[PDB]
């Protein structure tokens, strides 16, 4: 439905043609000669003041060109760069899992897919994005006989009675165990630390 | 008036929203009439911090976005003696005294060319073989 | 003799007694002197723009 | 030319000589444009920092930004501003005022202390300034209880870091 | 045109298209594993 | 005159040319190094690197 979305490669097609078309335009000026055509100042004067005549039209189709040349290297320069970025992209997100933040995403990264485009690549990326929080009280680690244990992975929360251990990343409560904690130390020297079994 | 010169033909508002026609100083316009605002920057909020409390997710959503990318462009050549003379004998010797002048213009065409056409394959070849599901 | 173009206001530049015109830099003149009630003027350009 | 007639007449001749140029340069000044746009604008919301500070024993009083200043920027960056200091050409305002650029600066530092990494995914969760460091030790191969065991010792180094970077600069 | 030319590029769109197939089979029946 | 106004002439446009080329070239030497600097912000700002 939606158009104008691919302004890219039709900013690059426009800059193009346009600078075709502005090089091809520029050979109707007189560029302070008697006239733009060739034959014309050919069959209407002499030699010695042909020449004289000719020489202008020369060295101003001369500095066009050499402007257009540089134009063009300028824009194919930017062009390699962008092509190095999307050889990067199509090398790291299509055949692997990347965990550089918002390099191909908003999200965590889950996989890509590529498309061909005119002048150009599509990729379709997949993302897992979090939704529908909510509050709980936490603390750093538990005292228990006099010593501290601490969550392998995971987090300390609370339903406001009793307390549990969750993953970090989905809500998934479980009962706190000698199998999924480790000890360390007494429970003297950290901050926050809460008494239960 | 603003710090970006005069404007006539818009009314002045108070409120603020997202930024439509970019003017400049950090105000721009947009249509309703047109009024011309300062743009803002976003919704406001204040996140409920505290030293003992935490927000765990419960649900997720599985998002497809898109991302597009420019790789090549057109691959052009130009006959420098062509189009500076046109079919001309006397036009050619009298260019013929500025040494070589169009050799590197054609250098660098075909160089871009190339350029071109190795961005091309080196983007998109990049499996050994031809996989079929 | 010295000729220009631009608009004309009241300055406070304190002129030795001996030069007639004054130049920032980049050699553009901004102060004279008038011959006759011996005064500095300051000169800008005349408003332009997009 | 400069207000000169038969300059003009003479200069009609050459074609369409400054057009492309004028092109060339609203290009630059759209590009800088999109490059600060780009550069600072990666967040929604403009987050804020909760009236009573206490993280842990750190101490970002001298990088939060100061109400009293009109421009409401900080130390660092009002040293860092202080610090560092026509024919027909004209110069264009940017379009994003420094205040907002400091105002995306206060925004995604704010939203980085009270939440983490999980603001730039999705919505923001809070979380004790603790346990965030706790994760950051855990993700770089040494365990949580380092730190729950050497807290204080921690928030004294980098205060004293971020104190000798100032008096550095300045 | 007064002497200026186009060249074709040596990839047709065909060839382009044969490559993001051959890809994207491989990404969904293997994984990362055949990069 | 005429002469004298085109040998002027050609020289402010030559003039012009070379300081547009150079700011072309700083232009895109300032895009590459923002682009690097947006790179860090995202990466190194919203996450662990
Ligand atoms: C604390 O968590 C427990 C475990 O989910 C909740 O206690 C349960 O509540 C249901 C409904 O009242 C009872 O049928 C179960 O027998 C309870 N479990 C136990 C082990 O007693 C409790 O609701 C949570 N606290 C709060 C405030 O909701
Ligand atoms: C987290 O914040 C709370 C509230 O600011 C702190 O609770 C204070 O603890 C001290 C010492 O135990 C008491 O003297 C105060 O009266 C408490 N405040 C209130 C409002 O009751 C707590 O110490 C902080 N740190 C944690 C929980 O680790
Ligand atoms: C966790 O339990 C321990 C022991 O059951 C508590 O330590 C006692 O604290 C009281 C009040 O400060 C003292 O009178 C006792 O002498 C302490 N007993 C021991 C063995 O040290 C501890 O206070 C509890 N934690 C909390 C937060 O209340
Ligand atoms: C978590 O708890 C807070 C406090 O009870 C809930 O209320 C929010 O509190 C903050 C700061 O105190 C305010 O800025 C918000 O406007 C409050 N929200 C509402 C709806 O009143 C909060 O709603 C709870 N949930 C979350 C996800 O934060
Ligand atoms: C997580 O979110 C999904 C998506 O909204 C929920 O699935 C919806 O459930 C409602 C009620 O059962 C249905 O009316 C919708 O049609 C479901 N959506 C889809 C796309 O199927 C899901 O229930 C949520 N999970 C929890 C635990 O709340
Ligand atoms: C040039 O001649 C005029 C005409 O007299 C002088 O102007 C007078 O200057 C005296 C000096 O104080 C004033 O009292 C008169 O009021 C002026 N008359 C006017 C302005 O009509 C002027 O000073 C002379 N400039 C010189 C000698 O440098
Ligand atoms: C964080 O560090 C700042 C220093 O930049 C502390 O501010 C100083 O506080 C002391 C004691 O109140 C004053 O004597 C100094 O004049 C303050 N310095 C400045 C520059 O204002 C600040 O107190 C520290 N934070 C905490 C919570 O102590
Ligand atoms: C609202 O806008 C008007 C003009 O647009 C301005 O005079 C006025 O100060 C603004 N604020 C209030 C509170 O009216």
């Amino acid at each position: 439905s939606t158009a104008s979305a691919l302004g890219k490669l039709q900013n690059v097609v426009n800059q193009n043609a346009q600078a075709l078309n502005t090089l091809v335009k520029q050979l109707s000026s007189n560029f302070g000669a008697i006239s733009s055509v060739l034959n014309d100042i050919l069959s209407r004067l002499d030699p010695p003041e042909a020449e004289v005549q000719i020489d202008r039209l020369i060295t101003g189709r001369l500095q066009s060109l050499q402007t257009y040349v540089t134009q063009q290297l300028i824009r194919a320069a930017e062009i390699r760069a962008s092509a190095n970025l999307a050889a990067t992209k199509m090398s790291e997100c299509v055949l692997g899992q990347s965990k550089r933040v918002d390099f191909c995403g908003k999200g965590y990264h889950l996989m890509s897919f590529p498309q061909s485009a005119p002048h150009g690549v599509v990729f379709l990326h997949v993302t897992y994005v979090p939704a529908q929080e909510k509050n709980f009280t936490t603390a750093p680690a538990i005292c228990h006989d006099g010593k501290a244990h601490f969550p392998r992975e995971g987090v300390f929360v609370s339903n406001g009675t009793h307390w549990f251990v969750t993953q970090r990343n989905f809500y998934e409560p479980q009962i706190i165990t000698t199998d999924n904690t480790f000890v360390s130390g007494n429970c003297d020297v950290v901050i926050g630390i809460v008494n239960n079994t | 008036q603003t710090r970006a010169g005069c404007l006539i033909g818009a009314e002045h508002v108070n409120n603020s929203y997202e930024c439509d026609i970019p003017i400049g100083a950090g105000i721009c316009a947009s249509y309703q009439s047109i009024i011309a605002y300062t743009m803002s920057l976003g919704a406001e909020n204040s996140v409920a911090y505290s030293n003992n409390s935490i927000a765990i997710p419960t649900n997720f959503t599985i998002s497809v976005t898109t991302e597009i990318l420019p790789v090549s462009m057109t691959k052009t050549s130009v006959d420098c003696t062509m189009y500076i003379c046109g079919d001309s004998t006397e036009c050619s010797n009298l260019l013929l005294q500025y040494g070589s002048f169009c050799t590197q213009l054609n250098r660098a065409l075909t160089g871009i060319a190339v350029e071109q056409d190795k961005n091309t394959q080196e983007v998109f070849a990049q499996v050994k073989q031809i996989y079929k599901t | 003799g010295l000729t220009g173009t631009g608009v004309l206001t009241e300055s406070n530049k304190k002129f030795l007694p001996f030069q007639q015109f004054g130049r920032d830099i980049a050699d553009t003149t901004d102060a004279v002197r008038d011959p006759q009630t011996l005064e500095i003027l300051d000169i800008t350009p005349c408003s332009f723009g997009g | 030319c400069g207000d000169s007639t038969e300059c003009s007449n003479l200069l009609l001749q050459y074609g369409s000589f400054c057009t492309q140029l004028n092109r060339a340069l609203t290009g630059i000044a759209v590009e800088q444009d999109k490059n600060t746009q780009e550069v600072f604008a990666q967040v929604k919301q403009i987050y804020k920092t909760p009236p009573i500070k206490d993280f842990g024993g750190f101490n970002f009083s001298q990088i939060l930004p100061d109400p009293s200043k009109p421009s409401k920027r900080s130390f660092i960056e009002d040293l860092l501003f202080n610090k560092v200091t026509f024919n027909g050409l004209t110069v264009l305002p940017p379009l994003l005022t420094d205040e907002m650029i400091a105002q995306y600066t206060s925004a995604l530092l704010a939203g980085t202390i009270t939440s983490g990494w999980t603001f730039g995914a999705g919505a923001a969760l809070q979380i004790p300034f603790a346990m965030q460091m706790a994760y950051r030790f855990n993700g770089i191969g040494v365990t949580q209880n380092v730190l729950y065991e050497n807290q204080k010792l921690i928030a004294n180094q980098f205060n004293s870091a971020i104190g000798k970077i100032q008096d550095s600069l300045s």
